[PDB]
């Protein structure tokens, strides 16, 4: 966490239904927009940390 | 806490429409009816306003 690695995707489609069904045991407390809208519309400049 | 919120619902609401049921929405495919950290999240929020 003190050196928190950052990953930036570009140039591809992300599709979130992978995350959401695989591993169920996992917490999702996006803020600010819903998966549903997140998956109809999108975005750009996909920034991953860990 | 006593003011709650809703952000996740399937669909909008028509004008002058009020929604009042508390059912569990669905982000996964599986309806499993059943509080967790993200299948079948509690729909509306509560905030904590200081």
């Amino acid at each position: 966490v003190y050196a928190w690695n950052r990953k930036r995707i570009s140039n591809c489609v992300a599709d979130y239904s992978v995350l959401y069904n695989l591993a169920p045991f996992f917490t999702f407390k996006c803020y600010g927009v819903s998966p549903t809208k997140l998956n109809d519309l999108c975005f750009t400049n996909v920034y991953a940390d860990s | 806490y006593n003011y709650l919120y809703r952000l996740f619902r399937k669909s909008n609401l028509k004008p002058f429409e009020r929604d009042i049921s508390t059912e569990i929405y669905q982000a996964g495919n599986k309806p499993c009816n059943g509080v967790a950290g993200f299948n079948c999240y509690f729909p509306l929020r509560s905030y904590s306003f200081r």
